[PDB]
DNA sequence: AGAGGATGTGGCTTC
DNA sequence: GAAGCCACATCCTCT
């Protein structure tokens, strides 16, 4: 239960992510992937990220299991950085037969500091 | 000041001096052996008076509230960076695990003699 | 809705797919924080299991691959060339049945790859959706 | 005593 | 100058 957003796939939605966050820092709101069509409970869901500056960002707890059409990620974090003024392209993969993948461009910017007030 | 420890460590003046470079600077000064010194085993050292070391660290960094508790948290951050490690079981004893010989140009045996470490 | 109606057009219109059609640069995203040695074994051994993690370096688009039809032999090749490894894996990307295809140097852990519409799977899928 | 997580702060560099 | 990257400085929880 929350506020969802559409992904690049017509079969999946995901919770909202901050536009800018500090690397290795817990997210303000737990990331969730919701399936439109019927997906078997227990089905694994994973998330990856990268872009032109970082082809594959280091992530923590990027694996979750589907339960009632909802894959709730427990404390997903982004360790790798996206670069000055650059965002990550998320790749969400639902492991069915065959695997379904849903991307999400310009999902989130990750820096060492994260959001900070002027100085 | 037997040798320019801080300088040989990479400190040129750019920005604040780093904690490990600061400790090295104290370990190369005969007058500071009362509160910090080499144990005689390679680059292993011990803070015989952690409070005093913390005070100077704070003074050098302009942080009057600096105390050993916080200085040691800085040391614990060096574990993963392989700059300094803790000698398990020995109160206030740590060890430089980076390549000090290359940086300083002297081996521990030589430095211990130059500093007359008894 | 496992797929989009205009599945055929989607692959020949959207820049996302068009940019991933040519022999783009690919690379193994697995355990980048580990020694190159361990990454080599992990990558090969997992390939033998029919799975891997490759991303198109150029665009940084990551993908989790599963080399199996809708241990293999034609989906995971190891004879076509000494050192190189030709892989193949189907999937549904953004509502479009496609087939990933490329190779990787068992030493350099990188190579080239690309996507190509899957007339067969696309068809079948569209029927199930009606 | 000591390990290590969470998060803010000032120095400095690059866009 | 804003927005990055760094190396802590603070504060705490747990053994």
């Amino acid at each position: 239960m929350g506020e969802l957003v559409r992904t690049d796939s017509p079969n999946f939605l995901c919770s909202v992510l901050p536009t800018h966050w500090r690397c290795n820092k817990t997210l303000p709101i737990a990331f969730k992937v919701v399936a439109k069509g019927d997906v078997p409970d227990g089905t694994l869901v994973t998330v990856m990220a990268g872009n032109d500056e970082n082809y594959s960002a280091e992530l923590r707890n990027a694996t979750a299991a589907m339960k009632n059409q909802v894959a709730r990620f427990n404390d997903l974090r982004f360790v790798g950085r996206s670069g000055r003024g650059k965002s990550f392209t998320l790749t969400i993969t639902v492991f069915t037969n065959p695997p379904q993948v849903a991307t999400y461009h310009r999902a989130i910017k990750i820096t060492v500091d994260g959001p900070r007030e002027p100085r | 000041p037997v040798i320019p420890a801080a300088a040989l460590a990479g400190y040129t003046g750019s920005g604040p001096i780093q904690l490990w470079q600061f400790l090295l600077e104290l370990l190369t000064d005969k007058s500071c052996q009362s509160f910090i010194s080499w144990t005689g085993d390679g680059w292993e050292f011990k803070l015989s008076d952690p409070d005093e070391v913390a005070r100077r660290w704070g003074k050098r960094k302009n942080k009057p509230k600096m105390n050993y508790e916080k200085l040691s948290r800085g040391l614990r951050y060096y574990y993963d960076k392989n700059i300094i490690h803790k000698t398990a079981g020995k109160r206030y004893v740590y060890r430089f695990v980076c390549d000090l010989q290359s940086l300083l140009g002297y081996t521990p045996e030589e430095l211990h003699a130059m500093l007359d470490v008894k | 809705p496992r797929v989009v109606p205009d599945q055929r057009s989607k692959f020949e219109n959207e820049e996302f797919f068009r940019k991933l059609s040519r022999e783009c640069e690919i690379k193994y995203t697995g355990f980048r924080d580990r020694p190159h040695e361990e990454r080599q074994t992990r990558f090969q051994n997992a390939c033998r299991d029919g799975r891997s993690e490759i991303a198109f370096v150029a665009t940084g688009t990551n993908l989790s691959l599963q080399f199996f039809p809708a241990p293999s032999r034609e989906y995971v090749d190891l004879e076509r060339e000494a050192g190189k490894v030709y892989l193949k894996a189907p999937m549904i990307l953004n509502g479009v049945c496609v087939i990933w295809k490329g190779w990787i140097d068992l030493h350099r852990l990188d190579g080239m790859g690309c996507l190509e519409f899957d007339e067969e799977r696309a068809q079948q899928e569209d029927a199930l959706a009606q």
